[PDB]
């Protein structure tokens, strides 16, 4: 599936959850937030030349 | 497919699917198996030993 498809899944599975507070509380992931990473793509054909 | 291998004189490319077919396949090709005449895989098992 991949992880935004995880992600995904995750996130209905959690909102899902805390709509029973009758039975169920602080239903939280355990890991972490995607963010923001600086991508310094190289072309190829460029450093070749 | 499109890795660039050179670069021409006219200017165009060698791309790797130039010179080559490039498809996902077996790491192997050793094993064909069979269940019952038809297209199969499986996993033999073999207890450790004790």
């Amino acid at each position: 599936l991949g992880h935004e498809k995880l992600t995904q899944a995750r996130n209905q599975l959690l909102a899902e959850a805390a709509k029973h507070p009758d039975m169920l509380t602080s239903v939280r992931p355990n890991g972490l937030e995607d963010t923001p990473q600086f991508k310094i793509d190289i072309d190829q054909e460029k450093a070749q030349a | 497919g499109k890795i660039l291998l050179k670069v021409n004189q006219d200017g165009s490319r060698v791309l790797l699917r130039d010179v080559a077919k490039i498809e996902l396949g077996g790491e192997n090709y050793d094993i064909i198996a069979e269940f019952n005449g038809q297209p199969a895989s499986g996993l033999g098992i073999k207890l450790a030993t004790g």
